[PDB]
RNA sequence: CCCGAAAACAGGCGGCCACCGAGGGCCCGGGAAGAAGACCC
RNA sequence: CUGGGGAUAACAGAGUCGUCUCGGGCGAGAGCCCAUAUCGACCCCGAGGCUUGCUACCUCGCUGUCGGCUCUUCCCAUCCUGGCCCUGCAGCAGGGGCCAAGGGUGGGGGUGUUCACCCAUUAAAGGGGAACGUGAGCUGGGUUUAGACCGUCGUGAGACAGGUCGGAUGCUAUCUACCGGAGGUGUUGGCCGCCUGAGGGGAAGGCUCCCCCAGUACGAGAGGAACAGGGAGCCGCGGCCUCUGG
RNA sequence: GUUACUCCAAAGGGUGUCCCUGGCCUUAGACAGCGG
């Protein structure tokens, strides 16, 4: 398929409704919960976007399962809650080429429109895994098209990282 | 040395004009099944653009046979040049030439196939290849 | 004529003031062009110096360009280019310059002017070079 | 910056005398003089009740690593013409039995690897080479030039061409003026 | 792509007719030996001897065919002494003294000669020469000398030319120079059988040739020889650059070039036109003369090998500027046949 | 055909795993690519 | 190694004339040079 | 056939780079074990405009031609030649990388072919750019103008981004450019001769084999090196006519 | 670098140098040496 240089901008209109677009595909990604769903952790690792983002299904695909083959082997399932926040709506479209006459494309994909400073996944832990959290925050960073940046939170909403990283 | 017991290779002085390019046909002097061969090489040589390979006295061709007997019929040998035809000077000024064109079939290593060469042969290939004065009653 | 001793002087600040006294009328002298100095890496200067030499008109090579490989040259060429070395004044102006390696016996025990806002005291950072080495490396003699 | 006026200070020992004219470091002790030019903007160098003081009045780090470089380097003076300097080398063959010979300015080595040609090291002005069996002493007031002189000697023998696991035939440091060689 | 190398040389270009026929000299060698480091003569014809091998290399030891050149070479005169120093780019010549008594025939040459300058004005330019030699100044000495082509009856014009001298010190080269000024010189004084030489001279002549000739292009397809562009190259160039570049091969003038060709071996002086073997003498002459020439009489050289020029030329003389390692012996090689029978 | 003395001076080297560049045996970023993987040099063949 | 005083600082040196005349060219017998010119004897 | 049109296609140029070619980040892992000697998934970031497409800014009587022959020059993103580094580098070799574009990179068979395939040699038989360099330089095999045959489609006249046979290649150089040859002026009087040598040009040289080192080091064997030192040749360059041939 | 625009290459890395911050140490700390 092609770069996402072509689909990472969000200066198209929205595109979503199913009832009036025709030929659309479905979702390659179904799962978006992972780990113990009820634990009470106590430290929140979230990634937030830098600037505004589509991100594609392939992506957050490949960053799901490298996550949590990450998190699985050195973490173990009854701790770790992951959590994928955004799901793809926008469908993208290719011009099938005649040339540009009836220039108008037919669907091959899906994207997730992010803003600025929204919250795109998260890790829920205990105090003695945050650096395979972090791991996981590189990982994840590492295969998006812009650039993003972690938080750390703790209960009753406050923002702790400096001194949890500090602490290490 | 090495390996002076026994050698096949030689020095000669002379270093005889290049007489005989590719597509030359050579009358086969020694006892073998070959009786024509003709050149479609000449071993150690690099030319320029449009320039054929060419031989004389003393040097080592890849050939072609072209009558003979049918085991040798279309395969693709080694020979030395024995005779030719055109001049060649020697040491003392005095030029030299044979009757005919003429070559000896050998292995690559230099090892003569067959086991006697009818008629005259030169002194410089005689001396560049030691086996074949050998197996030669005449040398010039 | 106005002689001048260019050691210790930066080339490009004692070229702009020549140009100005030849362009005014005056007639100059430059004695010691081999100690002036250029300041920076001396990597970046020579790589500039011979691709300046090795420029040459591809259909015939005695039509230039023509950039030198000696020091008085390199100088006198520095002040060519402060010049409007295209008209009538520019060139009656550099026809009134010359330059010199070392101190010939014409201008011995003389008097010697030196330009003050060029001068490498001036100077902070030490990375420099010297129009001789500059031609050493070109391949003048001298 | 760092400071304000960062001050180094030398005490010269019993019998050396230190000269300080133009950039020059002048070093005389029992045995032999010794020049160095020593300059960088700003800094300083003269003497005092007996001290050699550096000196800067506003530096930057690379100024106090400048500062710190050339105390280093009037400390080998001063301790080189109070005692000198003395380095040590040992040669090793499995094969091929070398000779090595001291003639004029030059170490030669000859049947290194078998080879019919002699190899030739520099010995640079002022430096001493003896040989004692498989070892090699350089000795001299120069810390520099011994260094030098016994990385020629070094250098002399090297392979390229081969696997240095199984050919390891040449002459090799082991000590540089007191401190040996570990890996 | 087929690759292959360019046709022709670079590096003797432009090639043009020679400024002058005498050749001129460009560098020198340095020789300890303080001699005069030259000297020049006229071809007269080529012949070959049969001798013993002395270069190395395999058949050292072997009787070998040799061809040679021989150079008719009667005296020089020494006519004058010529001081140079330092300049500010280069060498500047300072001061000359010409000798009083010169041959009649040199005026056909320097049309205007001095006329009184008798031998004590000539002792005192000396005295000067001597003092300023003395002082310091002076960085280089040369001897200015002319030819006398009427002791064989070739000409009456001489050739003027100046040579250097061997060494280093100033005062041992003037001390050489005023020995030999006002006196002749012949070529055993100078030169050693067995050395090699360098020779110079102007090329034989051709005129105008085409590129075939000239920088060897290929002649053209059998339908182009048949167009009309058989001996023509065919194309001066690409779209861009506009323009013919000079490196394109052309026509014009082939021969009359100056040329240097280096490591000739002098193989034998003779004298008064007759060769020492073991017992006897022979006369080089081939029966019947030399064609193009006549009858060798005076002093003349064998130069192993072939030289630039035509036949009645001046040729110049050099020892070895570029010489190799593995040399031969300086002495006469051993010599078995020479070659007089008819050379047409 | 050990030799320790040879070894100290022939086998005391880093490697840069991305360029291929020696490195001293202290550092711990590469001369020319800032790489931080530096592996010693093979003192024992390795396969 | 080849070209190279038109190198615009457009050079250095020895000698001749000049401040009728040094010197040059054509013409003549030629060729080792040569499309005309040029070169050489 | 006429009148017109770059308001509008084919082609060279210009723009762009989906596609293409060349790279990189992280690291799933593979490699007795060991992430990175070698190989590197999935995702993400780029360079170039020599591959094809997209667009329609320039040109409709500029030249419209592909391939081959001839001739010159440039780049490096290096096949050989010089020098180095790591290795799952014993030696002989291999694999992967760095500097380096001074020189070399050829001869043949079928086909119009470029390309690709094959043969024998070879140190190797690298690739690109210059209006897919080069038709006021040659050729004209190909490119379905006018004649003709086969197949298929079509009532038919006819057609085929199908095949096959045949089928016009003009030019007295105006200006500049280059190769070489001459005549003037200037250089502050004119003339003869000898020199200096600023500056420009050069590949004037490049490469292979053989002997010896040595059946040695290395190595269980089998195999099998190097420095120095001696000889010969091939390609390129410049000259000459004694010998040999025309 | 010496570019207002017409007409300027990133993801990812370096603490190379100049600065603002926050925790743990510091009358003996980070090594550097003699020893258990
Ligand atoms: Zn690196």
């Amino acid at each position: 398929l092609r770069p996402a240089k072509i689909d990472r901008d969000v200066d198209k209109p929205a595109y979503t409704r199913r009832e009036y677009i025709r030929g659309a595909p479905g979702p390659k990604i179904t799962i978006f919960d992972m780990g113990n769903l009820s634990a009470e952790f106590e430290y929140e690792v979230s990634l937030h976007a830098e600037q505004a983002m589509q991100i594609r299904q392939n992506a957050l695909e490949a960053i799901r399962i490298q996550v949590n083959r990450y998190l699985q082997k050195n973490v173990g399932r009854s701790n770790y809650h992951f959590k994928i926040r955004v799901y793809p709506f926008q469908v993208l479209r290719e011009n099938p080429m005649n040339g540009m006459r009836r220039p108008f494309g037919k669907p091959i994909g899906l994207a997730a429109r992010v803003r600025k400073d929204q919250k795109i996944l998260t890790v829920w832990v205990n105090g003695q895994h945050l650096k395979f959290a972090l791991g996981a925050m590189h990982r994840a960073k590492m295969k998006l098209p812009y650039s993003a940046y972690y938080r750390i939170y703790d209960k009753e909403g406050n923002d702790v990282t400096t001194k949890v990283l500090s602490t290490m | 040395a090495k390996k002076g017991a026994g050698a096949t290779r030689g020095i000669s002085p002379v270093r005889p004009t290049r007489a005989l390019p590719i597509g030359a046909y050579l009358k086969v002097a020694d006892n073998s099944g070959a009786k024509v061969i003709q050149i479609i090489g000449v071993v150690g040589y690099k030319g320029t653009r449009r320039r054929l390979a060419a031989a004389g006295v003393g040097d080592m061709v890849v050939a072609t046979v072209k009558k003979g007997r049918p085991d040798m019929r279309h395969q693709v040998v080694r020979a030395v040049v024995v005779r030719q035809r055109k001049e060649y000077r020697r040491l003392d000024g005095m030029r030299v030439k044979f009757e005919d064109n003429a070559a000896a079939i050998v292995t690559p290593e230099g090892v003569p196939r067959g086991t006697e060469i009818r008629g005259a042969i030169a002194r410089e290939a005689a001396e560049r290849w030691v086996r074949l004065g050998s197996i030669a009653s005449i040398v010039l | 004529m106005r002689i001048i001793n260019a050691e210790g002087l930066i080339l490009g600040r004692l070229a702009s003031k020549v140009a100005k006294m030849l362009l005014e009328g005056e007639e100059v002298v430059i004695v010691n062009a081999e100690k002036a100095i250029i300041t920076g890496n001396r990597e970046d200067i020579f790589a500039k110096y011979k691709q300046r030499t090795e420029l040459r008109t591809r259909t015939n090579p005695r039509r230039g360009p023509f950039y030198p490989k000696r020091s008085d040259e390199i100088v006198r060429r520095t002040v060519r280019g402060m010049l409007p070395w295209k008209t009538d004044r520019g060139r009656k102006a550099f026809k009134r310059l010359k330059v010199y390696v070392g101190v010939p016996k014409e201008f011995e025990g003389k008097e010697f002017e030196t330009i003050s806002e060029a001068h490498m005291s001036r100077l902070a950072t030490p990375k420099y070079v010297t129009v001789g080495e500059v031609a050493k490396f070109l391949g003048g003699k001298f | 910056p760092v400071d304000a006026w960062i001050r180094e200070e030398i005490e010269i020992p019993e019998g050396v005398e230190v000269t300080v004219e133009g950039n020059t470091v002048k070093v005389k002790g029992p045995k032999g003089e010794l020049q160095r030019e020593l300059k960088y903007p700003g800094v300083q160098i003269f003497t005092e009740d007996g001290k050699v003081v550096i000196y800067k009045e506003f530096p930057r780090k690379k100024d106090v690593a400048i500062v710190r470089t050339f105390k280093a380097h009037i400390n080998n003076m001063i301790k080189g013409v109070t005692e000198g300097f003395k380095y040590r080398l040992k040669v090793v063959y499995s094969h091929f039995p070398m000779t090595v010979k001291v003639q004029g300015d030059e170490v030669v080595i000859e049947n290194f690897l078998g080879e019919k040609n002699p190899r030739r090291a520099k010995i640079l002005p002022g430096v001493t080479v003896k040989v004692k069996g498989s070892e090699i002493e350089v000795e001299g007031i120069d810390k520099e030039a011994v260094g030098q002189t016994a990385a020629n000697i070094e250098q002399a023998t090297r392979i390229t061409k081969w696997d240095r696991r199984v050919f390891q035939d040449g002459i090799y440091i082991v000590e540089k003026a007191g401190k040996p060689i570990k890996f | 792509k087929i690759h292959r190398p360019r046709r022709g040389s670079l590096a003797y270009s432009p090639r043009k007719r020679a400024k002058s026929i005498v050749p001129r000299i460009r560098s020198w060698p340095k020789d300890s030996e303080v001699r005069m480091l030259g000297f020049a003569g006229y071809k007269a014809g080529m012949t070959h001897i049969l001798m013993i091998d002395d270069s190395p290399g395999l058949t050292k030891g072997k009787e070998i065919f040799v061809p040679v050149t021989i150079v008719e070479v009667p005296p020089l005169f020494v006519y004058g002494i010529r001081a140079y120093k330092q300049g500010y780019l280069g060498l500047e010549t300072a001061t000359e003294v010409w000798f009083h008594d010169l041959h009649k025939n040199v005026a056909r040459r320097i049309k205007t000669l001095p006329k009184n300058y008798n031998e004590e004005a000539f002792q005192a330019k000396l005295g000067q020469l001597e003092d300023l030699v003395n002082d310091g100044e002076i960085a280089d000495v040369r001897l200015l000398v002319h030819t006398q082509p009427w002791l064989i009856g070739l000409k009456k014009k001489p050739e003027v030319m100046e040579y250097a001298i061997g060494g280093d010190d100033v005062k041992a080269k003037f001390d050489y120079a005023k020995e030999k000024i006002g006196k002749e010189l012949r070529a055993g004084e100078v030169l050693h059988e067995g050395e090699l030489l360098d020779v110079i001279a102007v090329t034989k002549g051709k005129g105008t040739q085409g590129p075939v000739k000239r920088w060897g292009v290929k002649v053209q397809f059998h339908k182009a020889q048949r167009a009309g562009k058989g001996r023509h190259i065919g194309n001066l160039g690409p779209w861009h650059p506009a323009r013919v570049m000079w490196t394109v091969p052309q026509a014009g003038q082939m021969g009359f070039h100056h040329r240097t060709e280096f490591n000739k071996r002098l193989i034998a002086i003779g004298e008064n036109g007759k060769l020492v073997l073991d017992g006897n003498e022979i006369e080089i002459t081939p029966k019947g003369g030399f064609p193009h020439y006549g009858i060798v009489r005076s002093d003349f050289l064998m130069i192993e090998g072939t030289i630039p020029g035509s036949f009645k030329r001046i040729i110049r003389v050099r020892p070895a500027i570029r010489p190799p390692k593995k040399k031969p012996p300086v002495e006469r090689p051993q010599i078995t046949y020479v070659s007089r029978e008819s050379k047409q | 055909a050990r030799f320790p003395e040879a070894e100290a001076r022939i086998f005391r080297k880093l490697v840069c795993m991305r360029c291929g560049a020696t490195n001293p045996w202290g550092a711990k970023k590469c001369r020319k690519c800032g790489y931080k993987g530096l592996r010693p040099k093979a003192r024992e063949p390795r396969g």
